């Protein structure tokens, strides 16, 4: 079961990962500084 | 078996939002205020921290009050902000400075009528009214101030009830507040005569309960009110939930406090274990108890080591054998025998309750009361004798009114207090 | 009406809480920290 | 000097039986013999 | 897997319990060996004899431990599926079979929810055993009022 | 023929539990008070009329009665499985605990409850024909059992008279403990429970441990177990009222031959077989071997050597397949021995007793199904030591007052603090003189 | 049993056509006169306000007096203004001034007459007449001066019946009128003698009900005048409606009036709270109970814990239970015994109607009979003797022909109101 639990919960940092990005691209960043930025995020 | 709360100033407001969203995950309450939980033991108790509303919703008994609206309208625009009863916040227009006599004298008499008419509406509805539960720090201005005033007037109107305090004292090694010594001691003075049970907690101690235990890389104050909050709501468990040995706050008190004037304890809660180390050792009771009784897990920066324990007591969450609990503490009784007071033939009190919280398999916490919170008690002597004998300061206080003999009466008392306990660290059968 | 106002009512304000509480974890902080330097950098960019 | 204080709840039942809400709040008195 | 020909050897309301257990967090190997041992039950003889053995206390423990097996872990299994399962334990099951069963039935089982001291396994209602207690011992008080009651028969 | 059970607070309560669980699974009814009916007729039968009452329906309803001051153990009582079982009336249940004070059971909260309590217990004894005594469990240890044990057992004893009273008592153990304030409690019971009742029996939770860990093989213990051993106990005394036998036995006949003189009335208790499973089926169980465990320290339920005394008084229950032969052979053999010792003026020391009913298993139970139990109780003067020690403790907390306050402030005078432990000096002086071998001329 | 209502000058006239529109509404009376209720419940009692015109129609038993016709016109333009009697509407040329002699002598005297006929043309139509009701101000000009005259002389004609008046009463802190403490001491003077029961409302007393209760932004005159009807529709509830326990007006009177003189009463309503707060609480009849004695939710400046009950009633609208009602009126009186006169063995009367007002599932209306307002009289006669010892604005009053002694008289009947009601309030057994 705990098993199960954690694996939900990277489930559920994958989803924020998505939703920051997107946002972060809302606000204006500049696309070269955005791209560097995305990909130190992995 | 209800509780009433009043949470008072920025530091008891912070707490008690989180205390608030910990209970209301407790009992399964939704932020919305529906109940959605998954046992009927979450909610066959629900009536001891919660009112009902009708369809729906559940509502928390507690009053909020604050001289400026800033924190209230922080937690009001926090996540389960909603849930409060409008009517039950109250506040002023004008801050206390962080000065004691104005927050007790000038804005103190103009606004305490409004708190006790809702205090006493809320406790009048109860069935069977258990003891008041209050947070707030000593160091402050609303904190010292309002809450030994509100403390004072509970005292004065239900004197057979029981009167519960949590309260925040400062530091040994760095002030948030300037004026800290004259705010504690005269607090203090007030908390010996009026309150029954006061808890006291150093910041720096939470500090380095998250650095060696918990390894936080960047902790913030959402994280030492978890702590606090987590404790807080692991003491009332047993009022609150089925056990094999039922326990209760009179009945904590009445084992734990020896001579009316001993009531400060210390904290500690033990479970306290990194999720990847998690996975590496498995719950027993040994474990427990060893980590338990260490002091890198002990909440307050005076250390048991230069004291002796009059009494503990020990609250335990979760499915588990007493054998185990009462060898450990006979064992550790035994063991470390020179530590322990020898006019009691056994210190330690121990109870058991089936329900632990979610997550955890078991859980401990721990009430101590031991004499090395002396010291602390001789620092902040020490330094209000400093500050005195020059009016450092003192003009402001003056100024809203207050004649020096109060200041030299709570000086004297508090000096009482460390004389008495000194001679009962020291005393002999003979 | 009634019925479909209070139950919308309920679920913006439900999401709004648990978007809310999402930001009280630890990984969010280092990630607003992140996003904070990203900015930091672009408009420190824009002063030259 | 005594402030006002507004009426309370009815208390509820504890059990089937038994004087926790009644009018009467005393149940009864014990009658030594004699 | 095949989840039209499964209603009547489980219990009536338990298909989304074992759907969500199999789904989300049953590992490879245990889904392997789930559907396996499924397999391997489902086509037993509905009514096939006793085991024979030419030591009648192997006889004994063989039949002594179908019964514990299943009066054990038949807390969401049908009456024709318990059958089935005793007679797969008897019979076809080896060692590591009975542990993989068992392996798989306790997570499949239990539901993690906390509940009360008492109610956990202190106090539960006893199943239908009442039969056969010694009733040759107990006192009769006789009726002197009706000599033909049932009290007076010796 | 007739007992009526009263439970106090929660250590009785939960041993109650137990009890009831026991004395259902033995006569057979159902936890919803009916009987099986596809059985063939034969003919009835009556021995659940010592516990049960039949309305006429055919229900079975128990004669027993739950007092608690906390609402938590009772309503946990009434959500549980024996919901249908209990007339709702005689679960009775307070607002708030004694919080291990004597006074706040005994003058403040106990006394609002007490004469409900005795409405009850006179309801039920008005709806018996051959009532002969009552069962008392309690501890001592703590605020209610201790003063609300001691008023009701006042007014029982003022309004029933010489009717019987035996008490099943939980002392506290010589080192493990549970709360501070244990002997302030524990003398101040013992107090009210020397005039008050005509048997005591007493356990201590530390000889059950003992007992589990060394002879079952049970690495973490719980009070479920010790409760439903308590309730094996007391199915076996209990069973010469209910079973056909060789040699019955009222429980008058114990009351009159345990206590020599008024004040010596504590007793200790021990059993015999506890046994687990798997050394059971290696094994035979015969009378001798039984019979020379049952005066082995290691069987005893009760933390106390009587090596460090003398017997005055042996009382052996047996029950099961045993021959009254083999009972007198083994007891005989027991005489003989030198390092069992009885008082020179006692001679004829011994009781016995011989019931073919044997002892119940319990689905979930521990111990395993065997043939044949016996179960002892005797009277020694060993038990002056646990008097005495509780009385050291109680010393070293007067000589400093250390925790007076809050009796004085819930309504009790300091002198009956000294008076009871004045009394309990008065007792081991009692034990001192009636444990004196002989006698001189000068 | 039928009440005739009476409605003179501004303030009265005003209230009048809200009342009507509130009991008009109440019995599904169309604004053309048409019956269109839904329940025979209506029916059965409709004769108590409202007299049959032919071919389905009523119209309300109300005489519509004013001096100039403004009002009048004002009331005729408005949504119900159609359902009067065009011969009820009596008035004349030219205002009161504000001058209670004029009112009451030159132009009174004139018009007076027509007032009584009207009055007596529809008692006399009656089978058996009930009590009149009144509704005016007492600090106006009209209203004290035509008022009390029409008092005394349906006092002259039929003084077997009940005479009721509700009135309204200057505030303490803002006056509308500069001439006030002359026009209350000689309208109070003509009631206390002339009146059977009389009640009393002050405007600053529901502006606060109105901000601190239901936290409205912007209130009018309407929301006023809707509190005035909701409390003079629900005193004559039990009148004309079934109940487990019915009253009746004279039934209100043995029942409150311990001594001739004592008949001035306080007013409140209980169910009122702002539309955001109800989320949070739900009603119950305890929740009633406590709203209707908390201060905040009475209709008078002064405050009950300035004096004593002498007697109090509470009328219940609603489907609820008696023992209830019996255990709140218990509660309360045990809990604050200091506050009820001591030589009275049980100060509250309750009756139980089952007919709520609309769209509320139950509601309470409190009447209080207290001696605080004892200090609302001496308050006016203290203004009073300031402005009569220099004459301040006398020449008026004795132009138009009063004698002086007539102020000296209603000046000495006040004090002696004052005197007895602070010998009463300090009595005892002895
Ligand atoms: N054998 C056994 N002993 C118990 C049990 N529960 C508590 N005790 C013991 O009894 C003593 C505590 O007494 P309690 O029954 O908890 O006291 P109480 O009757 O609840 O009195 P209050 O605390 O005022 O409500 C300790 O010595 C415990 O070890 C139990 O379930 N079984
Ligand atoms: N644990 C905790 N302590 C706090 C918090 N905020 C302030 N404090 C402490 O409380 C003291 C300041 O008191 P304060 O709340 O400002 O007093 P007030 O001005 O009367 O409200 C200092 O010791 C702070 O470190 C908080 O959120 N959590
Ligand atoms: N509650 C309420 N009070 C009013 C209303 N109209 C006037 N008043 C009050 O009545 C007093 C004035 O009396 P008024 O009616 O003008 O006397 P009149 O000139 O003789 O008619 C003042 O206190 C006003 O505030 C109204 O519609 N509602
Ligand atoms: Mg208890």
């Amino acid at each position: 079961s705990i098993m199960m639990q954690i694996r939900e919960r990277e489930a559920a940092i994958e989803a924020i990962r998505q939703r920051k990005l997107k946002e972060l691209e809302e606000l204006g960043v500049p696309e070269e500084y955005c791209q560097a930025l995305q990909k130190k995020m992995k | 078996r209800e509780i009433v709360c009043v949470q008072a100033g920025q530091c008891g407001n912070q707490i008690g939002s989180k205390f608030w969203e910990v209970i209301s995950d407790e009992h399964g309450v939704d932020p919305t205020g529906t109940y959605q939980g998954d046992s009927d033991l979450q909610l066959e108790r629900i009536n001891v921290y919660f009112d009902e509303a009708t369809g729906g919703r559940y509502v928390p008994r507690s009053v909020l009050i604050d001289l400026e609206p800033g924190t209230m309208d922080s937690v009001r625009a926090g996540p389960y902000g909603q849930i409060f009863r409008p009517d039950n916040f109250i506040f002023g227009q004008s801050g206390a400075g962080n000065n004691w006599a104005k927050g007790h004298y000038t804005e103190g008499a103009e606004l305490i009528d409004s708190v006790l008419d809702v205090c006493c509406k809320e406790a009048e509805s109860c069935d069977c009214l258990q003891g008041f539960q209050i947070c707030h720090s000593l160091g402050g201005g609303t904190g010292s101030g309002m809450g030994t005033l509100l403390i004072s007037k509970l005292r004065e109107q239900y004197p057979d009830r029981i009167m519960m305090t949590f309260s925040i004292i400062p530091s040994p090694k760095v002030s948030d507040t300037v004026v800290e010594p004259y705010n504690t001691t005269l607090s203090v003075h007030q908390l010996v005569e009026n309150s029954d049970e006061s808890m006291c907690i150093d910041n720096e101690a939470l500090y380095d309960i998250c650095f060696r235990t918990l390894k936080l890389t960047t902790p913030t104050f959402g994280d030492l009110n978890h702590l606090v909050s987590a404790v807080v709501s692991g003491v009332t468990c047993c009022l609150r939930f089925p056990g094999q040995l039922n326990s209760d706050l009179r009945k904590l008190a009445v084992n734990l406090v020896p001579f009316p004037r001993l009531h400060f304890f210390m904290m500690g809660f033990a479970p306290l274990t990194s999720r990847g180390s998690q996975q590496y050792r498995g719950l027993s009771v040994p474990e427990l108890t060893q980590q338990m009784f260490d002091a890198k897990n002990m909440m307050q920066a005076a250390d048991p080591r230069h004291g002796r324990y009059l009494t503990a007591s020990a609250l335990f969450r979760g499915r588990m054998s007493t054998k185990e609990v009462d060898e450990q503490m006979l064992n550790v009784q035994n063991k470390n025998s020179s530590y322990f007071i020898e006019w009691i033939p056994n210190n330690i009190k121990s109870s058991v309750c089936d329900i632990p919280p979610k997550g955890l398999k078991m859980a401990v916490t721990f009430i101590g009361n031991n004499t090395c919170i002396q010291e602390m008690f001789r620092r902040v002597g020490e330094q209000f004798t400093l500050m005195f004998r020059r009016k450092a300061f003192l003009h402001w206080y003056t100024g809203e009114g207050m004649d020096e003999m109060e200041f030299t009466e709570a000086e004297s008392n508090m000096n009482d207090l460390v004389s008495e306990y000194q001679q009962y660290q020291d005393a002999t059968i003979e | 009406l009634e019925q479909i106002e209070e139950e919308q009512q309920r679920r913006l304000n439900l999401e709004r809480a648990k978007t809310l509480l999402d930001e009280q974890y630890d990984e969010v902080k280092a990630m607003n920290q992140i996003v904070d330097e990203a900015r930091c950098i672009a408009v420190r960019n824009a002063q030259i | 000097n005594k402030d006002f204080l507004p009426p309370s709840f009815p208390k509820s039942i504890n059990g089937p039986g038994g004087y926790s809400g009644c009018f009467q709040e005393r149940p009864y008195e014990f009658i030594m013999p004699g | 897997l095949m989840r039209e020909e499964y209603h009547p050897i489980f219990v009536t309301d338990s298909s989304e319990r074992i759907e969500y257990w199999y789904n989300k967090l049953a590992t490879q190997h245990q889904r392997e060996n789930f559907r396996r041992i499924c397999k391997e039950i489902s086509q037993q003889d509905p009514e096939r004899g006793l085991p024979k053995m030419s030591a009648l206390y192997s006889l004994q423990y063989c039949i002594c431990e179908a019964d514990s097996m299943i009066r054990h872990y038949g807390f969401m299994f049908s009456v024709l599926g318990k059958k089935l399962a005793r007679l797969w334990i008897m019979h076809d099951a080896s060692h590591r079979d009975k542990n993989t069963f068992t392996e798989l039935f306790t997570g499949l089982q239990t539901d993690f929810i906390p509940k009360s001291v008492m109610k956990t396994d202190f106090q539960p209602p006893e199943q239908g055993d009442y039969e056969g207690i010694d009733r040759s011992h107990f006192l009769s008080s006789i009726d002197w009022f009706n000599p033909e009651s049932k009290r007076n028969l010796p | 023929r007739e007992a009526i059970c009263i439970h106090i607070g929660q250590a009785g309560c939960q041993v109650g539990n137990a009890c009831w669980e026991l004395f259902c699974l033995e006569h057979g009814i159902q936890p919803d008070g009916a009987m099986p009916s596809d059985k063939t007729i034969g003919v009835e039968d009556d021995a659940f009329n010592t516990f049960f009452s039949e309305t006429g329906a055919g229900k079975h309803v128990p004669r027993a009665v739950f007092l608690d001051l906390e609402p938590t153990v009772v309503d946990e009582v009434r959500t549980g499985t024996y919901r249908q079982l209990f007339h709702p009336e005689q679960l009775i249940s307070g607002k708030e605990d004694a919080a291990n004070n004597y006074a706040r059971g005994h003058y403040t909260i106990g006394k609002e409850i007490v004469d409900l309590c005795l409405d009850r217990i006179r309801k039920l004894a008005d709806n018996c024909t051959g009532l002969q005594g009552f069962l008392v469990y309690h501890a001592v240890g703590g605020g209610t059992g201790s003063g609300l044990g001691a008023l009701l057992l006042e007014r029982l004893s003022v309004d029933y008279g010489k009717k019987s009273k035996l008490g099943y008592t939980v002392y506290p153990s010589p080192q493990v403990s549970t709360a501070v304030v244990e002997p302030y409690n524990s003398v101040l019971s013992t107090h009210s429970l020397l005039e008050h009742t005509d048997v005591a029996a007493m356990l201590d939770n530390e000889a059950i441990y003992d007992l589990t860990r060394r002879n079952l093989d049970i690495e973490r213990p719980t009070y479920t177990n010790l409760n439903r051993l308590i309730g094996q106990v007391v199915s076996s005394l209990t069973a010469s009222l209910r079973f056909d036998g060789a040699l019955n036995v009222d429980l008058t006949e114990f009351q009159t031959n345990l206590v020599p003189y008024p004040r010596i009335h504590f007793v200790l208790t021990s059993y015999a077989p506890v046994i687990s499973a798997e050394k059971a089926y290696h094994e035979q169980l015969s009378v001798s071997e039984i019979s020379n465990a049952v005066f082995e320290p290691a069987s005893m339920m009760t933390k106390c050597d009587p090596r460090h005394g003398k017997y005055m008084a042996c009382c052996l229950m047996y029950r099961g397949d045993v021959v009254p032969k083999d009972v007198n052979a083994a007891v005989a053999t027991i005489k003989t021995k030198r390092t069992i010792q009885f008082v020179d003026w006692s001679p004829t020391g011994f009781k016995c007793g011989i019931n073919y009913q044997p002892p119940t298993v319990v689905p979930g139970g521990d111990l395993a199904k065997v043939q044949r139990a016996v179960c002892m109780i005797a009277n020694s003067t060993a038990i002056a030591e646990v008097f005495a020690r509780i009385d050291h403790k109680f010393d070293l907390m007067y000589s400093k007052r250390a925790f007076v306050h809050w009796y004085v402030g819930e309504g009790m005078e300091e002198g009956e603090f000294s008076e009871a432990r004045e009394d309990l000096a008065a007792l081991e002086k009692d034990y001192e003189e009636v444990g004196a071998e002989s006698a001189d001329m000068d």
